């Protein structure tokens, strides 16, 4: 399963979809590892952020949310402002993203 | 019927050694020539030279992937005394630099004072790790301790072997009931030298690499050493390449509660002893599945060997290059 | 304007504190611990109290450099005089910056053991063997700079390691000490020699 | 540390059976009871501040753990060994150090737990309570033992106690306490009438805390072998499976629990008041909860015997106090 070429993000959703119905974890969180790394690579940070999410890594999630910080201090505004709107209870994985959806939440207001 | 294929590797000389990526998409090949190279399978089943960079100031001994969970990283090693850790930054370079520039070299590993003969990567769930041996007797891991930075990398462990380090390879048990291991070959061409194999275990009480097996039996200079993959054995498997095929089992013998710091003593047997090359064995490497053994020596053959259901291994394969 | 010492040693006394204490002076140490600015609180479930206390000082002593050794010398003069065992990063640093200080310290508190062991690794530094833990530029060579050997403190250990005739393990100590002494006195000699004969052969340039 | 440095120098080495030497500098009265009220001051500091009780012994110049140990091996009066315990038993209320005294009294062996093929008189606490208290009628030091495993156990428990020296586990403290301070209690001479039952109440209180957190569990009915020295010894079972073992069989213990209870009763239906009443009172309210503690555990502990390949025979202990009092000759237990 680890194995997999994942291609398109559709293929990998199907992987995980059959990872999920047999508990198996670690693959699961391997897959989404691999595809937020894929995504950052790729210079698409809100991917990047939801595959981490999914990943439960808090530690990817972290790093993640420190280059929305970074562009944002460049840029002046964020790239994909419609999911760090949405992140909800997932806000909670790392302290580092806490603070990236607070902040966006201080912009809203 | 096996199809051997020729790939003009375009190499301006002797190719030591031959890495697939992960998912057998890729191929890095290393030379002489002191260059790295990067070859990618096109749909059609063909393999275009993707990259060409001098990597080094000597020979390029051993090249190899990372996990793809850390990206697309190389690593390579080399005569001159040094490891590189190369990344692909996979970015719109404008469509005017397809020849040589996505490759960055991240770091220099410079602390072996000899050539650094083998280099590999440690099994994923132990992290961004590089193990690298040199010629001077020690194997020297290092660790990345962020992935998005592979400009450093600490030195973390030290094992000394007391004997020329010729290759490497790591236990891949992801099992918690093992603790992390290396096996390292020697070519030491002394014949009053026995045991040219060393096992390592890391000790958490120590937190070091402790010499837990010795293979007495491996008098001959070793050119290629793999442990096998486990999925699901209650022991390892661990192929030697010699003036021979050797293939070893270890089994962890219970640690008795009473030695409250010792490393895991193995039952060890051989398995198998295949003379079939008449000559010296290069490499080795195992499949995916830990079942099915390839080995390489100067018979200009690649020899294919399995295990049936009553563990009698067997040559169920030779490939030979026209 | 002030000095930043007492700040050094009440934090040092509250990671002691902690280290001594049960799970009720862990739980009060979350408390203090959040009304200080760690940059990076990544509540992993498996750091202690203790933990993100000696990472807290490890922060300040990064931020916090003194030109003079101060407040590495006070947190370690407080660590031992509560008899508690030194942490090896401190060690490690402070072996970096002085080891001569770092063995006075060790004797003053009767630490022959730890005190002969800095002696021998100090030693083989000076030989050649893993002179960057000591902050050793170059190791004794015809052409190095000369490198202050605490001998007076070094022999004062000798002397507390010889006061004790009945313990056979200060003596194995004493003599491992000797021996790496006589090596040390024997390569001085010859590097001492050789730069003799450097500076004998004529100015012919 | 001066005490200790003075009366190490003069231990004497083990090779001169020939000259008399003059008498022992001994510890003057007004400097022993000097002592003892600073060990006193210090012990009641330390059990009420845990932050005084951290602070004191992770002092790298005073190592007051190590100083105390170094006392206790050397030849001073019983009354300052038994202040060195409690002082000692004060620490240990705070689990960190009483990890580190577990394997301080190991390394010190102040209870002897190696026996070594050969050395027929034993240094330690057990003569000291053989030859010096049983002769004083006095037992302040064997209380005081008491007190220090008591606080011990009830602040941390190592499973791996003694490995690597002896088969692992507490069985040795476990028989000093069973079979030479409790089967032993009533037939020693007390000065003080009430001193009998402090030392039965101190290690009651050691066996009620040992079997109160003891649950029975499958790998206590299955030998574990441990290899020690090139040699397979099977590993010691925890103190509440051996305390079990003995509550429900015809042992010693279990007639000196019920006998203690007699015993009680029969001073209690004389309405007087006596010397020592209050810890005879504990002392049977141990045994009291010794049983109730047995009868709650016994069915699984007894189900998991029986599921064992184990060739133990248990009987309910219900039916051991059917048994017939070796005092009344009749079946009054229960009565």
């Amino acid at each position: 399963m680890e194995r997999i070429p994942l291609s398109t993000e559709k293929k990998a959703l199907k992987a995980l979809r059959i990872c999920e119905q047999r508990q198996m974890t670690e693959q699961v969180r391997s897959i989404c590892k691999t595809m937020a790394m894929q995504s950052l690579c790729n210079r698409r940070l809100g991917s990047a952020l939801s595959w981490s999410i999914r990943a439960k890594d808090a530690a990817f999630a972290t790093l993640i949310s420190d280059r929305f910080l970074k562009e944002y201090c460049e840029r002046g505004n964020f790239t994909d402002l419609d999911l760090i709107d949405n992140l909800g209870s997932a806000m909670l994985l790392s302290d580092r993203l806490t603070f990236l959806g607070k902040y966006r939440e201080f912009h809203r207001m | 019927m096996f199809v051997a294929r020729s790939i003009a590797a375009d190499h301006k000389d002797l190719i030591h050694d031959v890495s697939f990526d992960f998912h057998g998409r890729r191929m890095a090949t290393c030379s002489s020539d002191q260059s790295v190279k990067v070859w990618d399978k096109s749909e059609n089943g063909n393999w275009h030279c993707t990259a060409s960079w001098k990597t080094h100031s000597g020979s390029v001994w051993r090249v190899t992937w990372a996990h793809p969970e850390f990206g697309q990283v190389l690593a390579s090693c080399s005569f001159d005394r040094t490891a590189a850790v190369w990344e692909e930054i996979v970015g719109e370079s404008n469509d005017k630099l397809r020849g040589q520039s996505h490759w960055v070299k991240r770091t220099t590993l410079v602390d072996s004072r000899t050539s650094v003969t083998d280099v590999k990567f440690a099994p994923k769930h132990m992290g961004l790790m590089l193990a690298t041996c040199s010629a001077d007797g020690v194997v020297r891991i290092y660790e990345a301790p962020d992935v998005m930075n592979l400009s450093q990398w600490s030195l973390q462990h030290e094992i000394s072997c007391k004997l020329s380090c010729s290759c490497i390879s790591w236990n891949p048990s992801s099992s918690r009931a093992h603790s992390p291991m290396i096996a390292v070959g020697s070519d030491d061409s002394s014949p009053n030298i026995m045991g040219k194999v060393q096992i390592y275990e890391y000790n958490e009480n120590t937190r070091k690499y402790a010499k837990a097996e010795t293979l007495m039996s491996v008098s001959d200079p070793v050119h290629d050493i793999a442990f096998a993959p486990n999925l699901g054995r209650s022991f390892h498997i661990l192929a030697v390449a010699t003036k021979d095929v050797r293939i070893f089992t270890m089994k962890p013998l219970r640690k008795e509660l009473s030695s409250s710091g010792g490393v895991t003593k193995f039952e060890i047997h051989t398995v198998a002893q295949f003379d079939n090359h008449n000559s010296q064995v290069w490499r080795v490497s195992w499949n995916i599945t830990g079942t099915v053994l390839a080995s390489s020596g100067d018979d200009g053959t690649v020899r294919l060997w399995k295990a049936n259901y009553m563990d009698n291994w067997k040559c169920i394969g030779v490939l030979k290059g026209d | 304007k002030l000095a930043l010492t007492s700040v050094f040693e009440g934090l040092a006394c509250k990671c002691i504190r902690l280290q001594q204490g049960g799970e009720a002076a862990q739980a009060e140490a979350w408390e203090w611990l959040a009304a200080n600015q760690l940059a990076t609180v990544i509540t992993t479930k498996e750091s202690s109290a203790t933990d993100e206390a000696w990472r807290l000082m490890i922060s300040y002593l990064d931020k916090y450099e003194a030109k003079n050794t101060l407040y590495h010398h006070c947190i370690i003069n407080k660590l031992l005089s509560h008899g508690v065992p030194l942490p090896n990063w401190l060690i490690n640093r402070y072996k970096a910056m002085d080891a001569a200080e770092l063995l006075r310290l060790y004797l003053k508190y009767d630490l022959l053991e730890e005190a002969a062991e800095l002696v021998l690794e100090y030693v083989d530094a000076l030989l050649g063997k893993g002179h960057q833990y000591f902050g050793i530029q170059a190791p004794l060579s015809a052409t190095s700079q000369l490198v202050w050997f605490p001998y007076s403190a070094i022999d004062h250990l000798r002397q507390a390691l010889g006061e004790n005739e009945s313990n056979q393990h200060n003596q194995a100590i004493l003599s491992k000490l000797q021996r790496k002494m006589d090596e040390y006195f024997q390569k001085l000699k010859k590097a001492t020699d050789d730069y003799k004969k450097l500076v004998q052969k004529p100015l012919r340039a | 540390m001066l005490y200790h440095e003075h009366l190490r120098r003069d231990l004497p080495n083990t090779d001169n059976i020939h000259q008399r030497h003059p008498p022992l500098r001994g510890i003057t009265q007004r400097e022993l009871d000097g002592l003892i009220a600073c060990l006193q001051l210090t012990c009641t500091i330390i059990d009420w501040s845990e932050s005084a009780r951290l602070a004191l012994c992770e002092h790298a110049q005073w190592m007051p753990v190590v100083v105390i140990l170094g006392l206790l091996q050397c030849s001073i009066p019983p009354l300052l060994k038994a202040e060195l315990l409690k002082t000692l038993a004060a620490f240990g209320k705070s689990p960190e150090i009483a990890a580190s005294l577990w394997q301080s009294l190991e390394y010190t062996q102040i209870l002897q737990t190696v026996r070594a093929t050969g050395l027929r008189q034993g240094v330690g606490i057990e003569v000291e309570l053989n030859e010096i208290e049983s002769r004083c009628e006095e037992y302040p030091l064997t209380r005081a033992f008491c007190q220090l495993i008591s606080t011990l156990v009830e602040s941390s428990f190592p499973t791996n106690l003694g490995a690597g020296l002896r088969a692992p586990g507490f069985e040795p403290y476990l028989q000093f306490l069973r079979d030479t301070v409790f089967l032993r209690y009533r037939t020693r001479a007390y000065r003080r009438a009430a001193e009998k039952w402090e030392v039965a109440e101190a290690v009651l209180d050691v066996f009620y805390k040992l079997l109160k957190d003891y649950e029975p569990q499958p790998e206590d009915f299955v030998d574990q072998y441990v290899e020690l020295q090139g040699e397979e010894r099977v590993a010691f079972k925890p103190p509440g499976f051996s305390l079990m073992h003995h509550l429900l069989n015809e042992s010693p213990m279990l007639e000196l629990c019920l006998s203690l209870m007699e015993e009680g009763v029969t001073q209690l239906d004389t309405y007087a008041p006596f010397p020592g009443k209050k810890h005879l009172e504990k002392a049977v309210a141990y045994c009291f909860m010794l049983l109730n503690l047995t009868l709650q555990k016994e069915n699984r502990f007894m189900d998991l015997l029986r599921e064992s390949h184990l060739s133990m025979i248990v009987t309910p202990l219900e039916q051991l106090l059917q048994g017939i009092n070796p005092r009344s000759k009749k079946a009054d237990n229960v009565v």
